[PDB]
RNA sequence: UUGAGAAGCUCAGACGAGUAGGCAGGCGUGGAGGUUUGUGACGAAGCCUUGGGCGUGAGCCUGGGUCGAACAGCCUCUAGU
RNA sequence: CUGCCGAAGUUUCCGGAUAGCAGAAACUCAGAUCAGUUUUAUGAGUAUGUAAAAUGAGAGUUUCUAGUGGGCCAUUUUUGGUAAGCAGAACUGGCGAUGCGGGAUGAACCGAACGUGAGGUUAAGGUGCCGGAAUGUACGCUC
RNA sequence: GUACGUGAAAUUGCUGAAAGGGAAGCAUUGGAAAUCAGGUCAGCAUCAGUUUUCGGGGGCGGAAAAAGAAUAAGGGAAGGUGGCUGUUUAUAGCCCUUGUUGUAAUACGUCCACUGGGGACUGAGGACUGCGGCUUGCCAAGGAUGCUGACAUAAUGGUUUUCAAUGGCCCGUCUUGAAACACGGACCAAGGAGUCUAGCAUCUAUGCGAGUGUUUGGGUGAUGAAAACCCAUCCGCGAAAUGGUGAAUGCAGGUGGGAACGCCCUUGUGGCGUGCACCAUCGACCGGU
């Protein structure tokens, strides 16, 4: 059992041998989505360009 | 943590390297933590549980 | 399986190269400061197990047989059911009558045969 | 090990963004948020048995 | 599935410098008992050889040459090994 | 001939024993004990000693039987010093039983510890030529 | 061919082959020449393992980059432009702040169980089991197969000599922490050093066992009779200790732990019973049991 030893981050079967979930992972995602809220206090940007 | 686990990891059974190639092999040596796959014992060593 | 050989060179005895009074034959170095039993640079190896042979493929000849040495007829039937794992080897002091019919008779059991040709022809 | 490894997963997406929303907050309010301090640790050893 | 020389077969993992010291398994030689329906003047032993092959090794087998009367494998015994 | 295990390198008492280090034999022990380790707590003087969590490892004894009882080098503390050397301890290191890469060469320097090999990648040191590898990039100094 | 069986090495002459610019031997890798065995060697494809090197796309993060551009306010000026050394955008422009275009882009960091190529090394195992994926089947899923070639009148693998590149301090002994000294070594062959015996002790084996030991001796042995076989009386050691006497009080004694076994029922665990060896315990009996 065992003979050889398949790398799941290259060989594509064993990964889903080992996790069931792979399958369904859809990691590239729209969060940062309708419009981007700049958010940044004006005492914090003082602070920052100060001295 | 998880490419680690993934490429190199390997499991101390009966005091032997065995590799992590099955679930079985984890869940046969750390099922009584609730430990039943490599993605179980990937989350027990990021977020360091119990 | 092909037959593999890990080393093809003999084991010399250290300085049996300049003196004819120390033979060719491997001893073990037992200076408490020879080089060579050091293994110091560009010294010539020692014998180790590391450099055994895969046991499958060990004690077999190039073409994949293992060597059995036959004297009469007698052994030659002994390698019915091992021809395609032994060839028969005739030894030097069997007489040419004997290797002919030791060379006939291993023909017809189809076993191979490392020195046929011997005496024979 | 399937719901599981989903659970795991997401609960590492909503540390990720629960930490970015934190800082992001105390940018804007002009305070310092500190982040969690790392339970987990990795070593590498770099020096030989010598 | 035949893979029970159970002293065998098979699976897995780790390991590998080594003095003093400790432990184990092997190679070789003279002779003895047993055995091989054993080898031999159609050539024993020995010797020689830029012939071949086997063993990690100690060593072993073999071709050719020379040679001319005896010698070997295996199991045990023994030592002026 | 091959393989396996493998020290001590010195206390403590009168050259011998005891012990230490290494094995064997025979036991009991895994709801147990250990540790060239670190925390926590107690006191006491940043350290100390005592006790009680982390991490690691199965942890214990009895018999009896080998070999060992040197030295060299270096760091730190300290004791004196002296034209200046150094001298006296302690301390654990390195060598010693140990090859290999580098330092042009080397008992003590930098790396690294060894079955036979194929591939990959590095340590230390290097990339003008000898010499494998940039007569590389950028900013200065020097005749 | 009596310088007489076999005829080793040291050593010598000859012939052949080759090497040689102040050592040589050796090791490694191949080439050449010579010589041996006698299936070999290639190219590609599709995969597996390890690995290296180029790209492409997309998330997320930070001052939710900084800039910047374009475009509206105001401010300031210069290393002062047009103008006239001095001044404030005019016949150049620049700096600062704000708005806007904005959810700008980009860089950097990070992630993708996103993706496209190039290169190298490896192919262990050997019916079927397993974990999985796609759907009985098929699969990149417990280790390489497929399709062709060429070549055997040679390629491969050797071997010998030699060359090239790289490395390589003379062996043993002794001394010291360690070297080096120093001593041994012209060369070859043959010989050449932990042996036999008595005692003691340990361990292992074998036979027997409260016993054990035939070989002083006798008997006996026709085929070698110095063997083998048989054993009367003794004797050795042991079975009794203690300094003359001379041992279960008590299942040849109870308690705890303990090998091993049995019965159970929460059944596993744990409980209960029995409890070898051995070790701590109270106990005895003889002058150790």
């Amino acid at each position: 059992a065992h003979v050889q030893k398949k790398n799941p981050l290259k060989n594509k079967a064993v990964l889903s041998r080992l996790n069931p979930y792979a399958k369904a992972y859809k990691a590239n995602v729209k969060i940062n989505s309708e419009k981007t809220p700049k958010a940044a206090g004006e005492k914090f940007l003082s602070v920052l360009h100060e001295n | 943590v998880r490419e680690l686990i993934y490429k190199r990891g390997f499991g101390k059974v009966n005091k032997q390297r065995i590799p992590l190639s099955d679930n079985a092999i984890i869940e046969a040596a750390l099922g009584k933590y609730s430990i039943l796959s490599v993605e179980d014992l990937i989350h027990e060593i990021y977020t360091v549980g119990p | 399986v092909n037959i593999i050989k890990k080393r093809t060179k003999p084991f010399k005895r250290h300085q049996s190269d300049r003196f004819k009074r120390v033979g060719e034959s491997w001893r073990k170095p037992r200076g408490i400061d020879s080089c060579v039993r050091r293994r110091f640079r560009g010294t010539i190896s020692m014998p180790k197990i590391g450099y055994g042979n895969n046991k499958k493929t060990r004690y077999c000849m190039p073409n994949g047989l293992k060597a059995f040495l036959v004297r009469n007829v007698s052994d030659v039937e002994l390698l019915l059911m091992h021809n395609k794992t032994y060839a028969a080897e005739i030894a030097g002091n069997v007489s040419a009558r004997k290797r002919v019919e030791i060379v006939e008779k291993a023909r017809a059991l189809g076993v191979k045969v490392t020195n046929a040709g011997a005496k024979v022809r | 090990i399937a719901k599981r490894a989903e659970a795991y997963e997401a609960e590492y997406r909503a540390a990720e963004r629960e930490q970015i929303e934190l800082a992001r907050k105390a940018r804007a309010e002009g305070n310092y948020f500190v982040p969690h301090e790392p339970k987990l640790i990795f070593v590498v050893r770099i020096r030989g048995i010598n």
